[PDB]
């Protein structure tokens, strides 16, 4: 979870991965991989194991082994490191690494959320409020705004 | 195995692979690491704690308190 050992992961993911095209292709395996230390059982059984080329033996070997072999005998440069230990600290920096790579987006305020992926401000943001249609920000729609500018407002009954 | 809970499906076909593994005992287990006589526990892991405990030959080991993983004792 210190995801900076793991930053050096998701470093070598792009760096590796990636100049192996594994960034998606150990997305693939990684995602198995993930789906490994998922097992719970292989949770339950997650560290008993002192040798870590037993781990990274029964980990491969018992998920299947859908790591690539830059994730095989990386396999055993985690899994020996043991930092191994934490999966998803570099899966979401890996995540932030394709996408980071691909960064657009946006987020929805005194709205039910948007997230649509704008390269710029107000790109995709103002063409899709103004692209609303769906217009109605509806989790956060009225009480949430109205209570924005009326909180802004209270805050003026801060007088009292 | 794939997607969903396949996922632990075969991870449980591919645990199933593997899945001799995961297991754990209470109390029985074994004291996990050592020296000079305060040892990580394995196995046993829940208990009461401060349980004396009938003790290697013997003795009935004194359980420490629960760190929870690998209790140590007396």
């Amino acid at each position: 979870e210190f995801i900076t050992v793991a930053r050096p992961y998701a470093k070598a993911a792009f760096d590796f991965a990636v100049e192996h095209q594994s960034v998606e292709r150990w997305q693939d395996m990684l995602a198995f991989a993930a789906e490994v230390t998922k097992n719970e059982q292989m949770a339950e059984l997650l560290s008993g194991a002192l040798a870590p080329e037993t781990l990274a033996e029964s980990f491969i070997a018992v998920a299947g082994e859908q790591l690539d072999e830059n994730g095989q005998n990386l396999i055993r440069v985690m899994a020996e490191n043991g930092r191994l230990n934490a999966l998803p600290d570099v899966l979401e920096q890996f995540i932030h690494l394709r996408a980071v790579s691909e960064a657009t987006a946006e987020v929805d305020v005194i709205s039910a959320a948007a997230l649509s992926e704008q390269q710029l401000a107000k790109i995709s943001a103002a063409m899709e409020k103004r692209l609303s249609r769906k217009v109605k920000l509806n989790a956060k729609i009225d009480k949430s705004v109205m209570a924005g500018v009326i909180i802004r407002a209270g805050d003026m009954v801060i007088d009292g | 195995m794939q997607l969903n809970s396949t996922e632990i499906s075969e991870l449980i076909k591919q645990r199933i692979a593997q899945f001799n593994v995961v297991s754990e005992a209470h109390n029985e287990g074994t004291i996990v690491s050592v020296s000079d006589g305060v040892i990580r526990i394995h196995g046993l892991a829940d208990a009461m704690q401060g349980e004396m405990i009938s003790l290697p030959g013997n003795r009935y080991a004194i359980a420490l308190n629960l760190e929870r993983d690998s209790v140590g004792a007396v």
